[PDB]
């Protein structure tokens, strides 16, 4: 305030800003057959698990 | 002297061989003795995971 001899003048305000853009979009897409579902030992639900986890 | 009236004696007890405590039966998973009452190979298999496609 001294440098400008004691003058003042009002300045305009401005902004930053960021974007978080949603952009991200992923997928699981398998088939159990119905023959495998049959022959099998047990439960194949540990897929849809294993599907789940790797998301 | 007595060359016929001192016994001599023997232990009721056997002694019993000093041998390592076993631990190992006690501490690895035992869940397929319920499947393996017959036959002579147990098949264990795993699960692959569904890949994430873009």
């Amino acid at each position: 305030y001294k440098a400008a001899g004691r003058q003042t003048s009002a300045d305009a305000i401005s902004d930053t800003g960021v974007d978080l853009l949603i952009d991200q979009e992923k997928s699981i897409d398998f088939l159990v057959d119905d023959i495998d579902r049959v022959q099998v030992a047990g439960s194949l639900e540990a897929y849809t698990r294993a599907g789940a986890t790797a998301l | 002297a007595f060359n016929n009236f001192i016994p001599e004696l023997w232990s009721d007890m056997l002694l019993e061989e000093w041998t390592a405590q076993t631990v190992f039966a006690n501490l690895v998973n035992r869940e397929y003795e319920g499947i393996a009452s017959k036959g002579n190979v147990v098949h264990i298999a795993g699960v692959v995971a569904p890949t994430v496609k873009d």
